[PDB]
RNA sequence: GCGAUGAUCACCCGGGUGGGUACAAAUGGCAGUCUGACAAGU
């Protein structure tokens, strides 16, 4: 099931509550989801975490 | 490349790659495996083109599973470099999707190729 | 004059009664994959854990082993014969040795 | 972009509601039903009631036909009205889905004009307006 | 409350009420195979779980709504299901046959096969056979004689697959139910012409055709042909 | 045994009317089927 | 003499046929319609049972591949004493393999023999005393899945359902370990309340 | 052979509906998984 998901979903997989609130209320959406705790994201800083 | 199936012949690839170019100029083309995966989920995909020389082939092998689930035609073309140039970008493309539009100026050509891909499956 | 020891004990005692059940239920699931029917044979969870500690692999079935598991609890329910006959013909998919190691250790945990 | 996201999310909800609703409903079959008889005589004296061994009213019910031997507190009109609402409710879900689909497509068409490239507006005799992009590779 | 009622074919019901649906009794209560709705109703009273049968997902269910005269799938009968993609339809067929009956599900593709196996564990009466149906001799051990043969295989040479399986495992005067897709066989001609050929090819194989039924609106260019296996 | 009397095929056949009469209520009324049929085509199409 | 090799989920069965050339009779269907006729015509010459599922799976794959197994060989070796006997096989592949063994058997696989197997399989439970139809299904069920696990290349080390349980269990242990630690801190802290501020780690505490 | 160390103080036909507290399960609902070609340097 995960393999059949696009890479965008895997980015924001764990943050549905923030995502769908933002999508319905015309606000900016989250950018980390559950991947925020990966080591590589931790090494990044500032806006580079989103990239 | 046994996994790539059905693989279009040279005559059919030219027809597929011709529609991909026309769709690109009309902004009726979605490029990339991730962006092609979405169109299947939204049910807006006429058919999916994939590149057989993608390495490792598995990165695009989820689309046949989604396509047979949604009953969307799909076909493989031998070269991903050629697919990218047809799409109209500077990078190789391993997958692309033709978006559904019943008011499109190239509707007849898409359906003509779509029928041929169905026969191939 | 201290009575707070009583309050600690009761707060801990019911917590143990919850954890013993919660962990015991998990032990039934994990070994259910390897031998699903046995969870039906021995409903009492504590007996199930001790039995699973013995019958780690349902392939291993000996007459002496039947006696040893027959010693576990009593043969009045007949479960000793059912497990031997049923282990021979069952649908449980064999799990890896490392997986079995977790089940017995986790079953050992419920015992402690 | 946020407008496009908002409409698509609404359309996705409607589609899923449509799929759940259709599974709820039951559609009577409309398909031809041929029977094979070896003798030409068995054709001529063929009768649906005799072959199915059931009353003539009972024959025309394809979903559940019963032979005579098997045959051997809500008002009906209100129950009739409750079916039709369930059918009309699913239809309205489909109509809302198509409208949301059209709104999004026009939104996406405008977003493409915002992006970089060289485009020419082409107008048909009917008056439909579309844009044709030049054949320039994206660098 | 919903009024469950009997249906012509044993093992099948209709859950009449505000919503009416084709329904089968659940063999393994407390779970759904492919996310189908379940309805439980008390009967003297004990609540018995039921599963909904979606005609659009199963072609056999489309046969029921069409009003097939005779189905050889009935409680306490052995059924050979060819083309068992997953438990979407085999589970319902398993429900109809009941605990006494048995279902022999044959599949070739591995990825649907693993899905089929995971269901077969919940249903003791389903025997999943991951093998190519074109060579029935490969799985002759696992199958005894069967009362009926159901085939949903979408192959151009399907009538031959029915021949080999019917000859080895089907009983005399047994059942044959075939689901036919015209587009696979020949898309140049209309579906009626394709169906006429398929009936004739079965006739060459000592199968007497009894009835034919087209599956609209559930499917387009599909029909179910029922025949009896006359060895004599 | 097919030994029905002239009384026999009346009682059983009354049951046929009785049950068939019952199933008509579930079958639903025809004028509704006129509207329900149209809605069915739109949803299916 | 005429012999019939019958393959079953329970084991191998050698049926001795009374008539040497039963497979050229055009009336087989009528002759074998009833169990009594089957039993009279066919008598068990030797029966090799699968002792364990692992053996059965190995035996099953040999038949599917068309290879003669050791158990089948030994079972044929018992009946070798009959000079000039015909052996009937369902598959042409298995018949050919048995021929290469060099055995004193005229191995025959014909479409006519197909009817013989049809009757045998139909009345097999009655043909084979001691095992009921319910049991025959039960061995078939277990054997089928094990074959299915083999063909699907199932490996105990590649099941993801264990991952989903382990992560859920791991979170549960973190919660429970936390409550017990707090209970010890507050229960033991009565005796010596200054420890908790000094040492914060539960395990060190 | 008493007591301030405490007297006294929902519905329907043996059967079924109505209400409350606690826990557990649900592939039951809310519920729908972001965008898509430029960016950084000399």
């Amino acid at each position: 099931s995960l393999a059949k998901s696009p890479a965008s979903t895997i980015q924001i997989l764990g943050a549905e509550k923030a995502l769908f609130r933002a999508l319905k209320t015309k606000h900016d959406t989250p950018k980390y989801g559950l991947l925020y705790h990966a080591s590589l994201v931790g090494q990044a800083t500032g806006k580079n975490k989103g990239k | 490349n046994p996994k790539a199936f059905p693989l279009a012949d040279a005559a059919l690839t030219q027809q597929i790659l011709d529609v991909v170019q026309q769709a690109a100029n009309l902004r009726q083309l979605k490029k990339g495996a991730n962006e092609a995966t979405k169109t299947l989920n939204r049910g807006i995909s006429e058919f999916i083109i994939m590149a057989a020389d993608c390495e490792p082939i598995e990165i695009l092998l989820h689309l046949p599973l989604l396509c047979e689930d949604k009953n969307v035609p799909y076909v493989f073309v031998p070269s991903r470099v050629a697919l990218g140039r047809a799409c109209g970008v500077s990078r190789p493309v391993i997958a692309a999707s033709i978006t559904t539009n019943d008011a499109s100026a190239i509707k007849t050509q898409i359906y003509a190729v779509k029928d041929k891909i169905e026969t191939l499956l | 004059k201290n009575d707070n020891h009583i309050i600690q004990a009761i707060a801990l005692l019911d917590q143990l009664d919850k954890d013993i059940n919660t962990f015991a239920m998990r032990v039934k699931e994990w070994y259910g994959w390897h031998f699903p029917e046995l969870a039906k044979l021995v409903p009492d969870n504590y007996t199930f854990a001790k039995l699973v500690l013995f019958i780690k692999d349902k392939a291993s079935l000996n007459d002496d082993s039947l006696h040893d598991l027959a010693a576990l609890l009593n043969e009045d329910s007949g479960i000793a014969q059912r497990v031997i006959d049923n282990a021979r013909i069952s649908m449980g998919q064999d799990i890896s040795e490392t997986d079995m190691e977790n089940v017995c250790v986790f079953a050992q945990r419920v015992a402690s | 972009t946020q407008d496009s996201n908002y409409v698509r999310t609404l359309r996705q909800i409607e589609l899923k509601k449509l799929e759940k609703g259709a599974k709820q409903l039951m559609f009577k079959s409309s398909g031809n039903h041929t029977i094979f008889v070896d003798s030409r005589e068995k054709m001529n004296e063929f009768t649906p009631e005799k072959f199915f061994n059931t009353t003539s009213e009972m024959v025309n019910r394809s979903e559940n036909r019963l032979t005579k031997d098997q045959l051997a507190i809500m008002p009906k009109e209100s129950l009739d009205k409750k079916k039709l609402k369930k059918f009309k409710q699913v239809k309205q879900h489909l109509q809302r889905e198509t409208q949301l689909k059209q709104v999004q497509q026009r939104m996406d068409a405008q977003r493409e004009l915002l992006k970089k490239g060289s485009k020419k507006k082409i107008v048909d005799s009917s008056g439909k307006i579309s844009f044709k992009w030049k054949k320039q590779r994206k660098r | 409350k919903v009024v469950i009622e009997p249906h012509r074919h044993a093992g099948v019901y209709i859950a009449r009420g505000k919503e009416d649906l084709l329904v089968t009794k659940n063999m393994a209560p407390g779970e759904s195979v492919y996310g189908e709705k379940r309805i439980s109703v008390e009967e003297p009273p004990t609540k018995v779980e039921y599963r909904v049968w979606n005609p659009f997902r199963s072609k056999l269910a489309a046969g029921i709504m069409g009003g097939l005269d005779e189905l050889f799938i009935a409680p306490g009968k052995k059924v050979l299901y060819l083309g068992a993609a997953s438990g979407t339809s085999v589970s319902h067929v398993s429900d109809v046959v009941g605990p006494e009956g048995v279902v022999y599900a044959v599949e070739f593709s591995h990825r649907p096969g693993r899905e089929l196996i995971s269901m077969a564990k919940k249903r003791p009466n389903i025997i999943p056979i991951i093998e190519d149906a074109r060579h029935p001799q490969k799985y002759r051990m696992l199958i005894g004689m069967v009362d009926c043969v159901f085939a949903d295989v979408a192959q151009p040479d399907q009538a031959r697959i029915i021949a080999l399986n019917s000859h080895m495992f089907l009983k005399d005067q047994g059942g044959v139910v075939i689901s036919i897709k015209a587009n696979c066989i020949d898309s140049t001609v209309d579906a009626e012409t394709v169906f006429a050929r398929e009936v004739q090819k079965l006739r060459e194989e000592r199968i007497k055709p009894l009835e034919q039924l087209t599956l609209e609106p559930y499917e387009r260019d599909h029909c179910i042909v029922v025949g009896r296996y006359m060895r004599s | 045994e097919g030994t029905l009397t002239d009384h026999e095929r009346k009682y059983l056949n009354k049951l046929i009317k009785r049950n068939s009469q019952n199933l008509r209520s579930w079958d639903l009324e025809e004028e509704v089927r006129d509207e329900l049929e149209d809605i069915q085509q739109s949803i299916l199409k | 003499m005429a012999y019939v090799l019958t393959e079953t989920s329970a084991g191998y069965a050698l049926l001795k046929a009374s008539d040497k050339k039963i497979y050229k009779s055009s009336s087989l269907i009528q002759d074998l319609d009833s169990s009594d006729k089957v039993l009279k015509e066919f008598k068990i010459a030797a029966f090799s049972k699968f002792n364990s599922a692992a053996n059965a799976l190995e035996e099953a794959n040999s038949i599917i591949e068309g290879k003669v197994s050791s158990q089948l060989e030994k079972l044929l070796e018992e009946i070798k004493k009959d000079k000039k006997s015909t052996l009937i096989v369902s598959e042409t592949k298995l018949a050919n393999a048995i021929n290469k063994l060099g055995l004193n058997f005229n191995v025959v696989s014909d479409a006519v023999t197909l009817d013989i197997y049809r009757a045998i399989k139909e009345y097999l439970p009655e043909l084979l005393p001691g095992m009921s139809d319910n049991d025959l299904s039960k061995m078939s069920l277990g054997l089928a899945h094990s074959i299915g696990r083999h063909k699907l290349k199932f490996s105990a080390d590649k099941v993801d359902v264990m991952i989903i349980q382990a992560i859920a269990l791991l979170d549960d242990l973190d919660k429970e370990l936390n409550t017990y630690a707090m209970r010890c801190k507050e229960w033991y802290g009565w005796h010596f309340p200054e420890l908790a501020k000094i040492v914060t780690d539960s395990v060190a505490y």
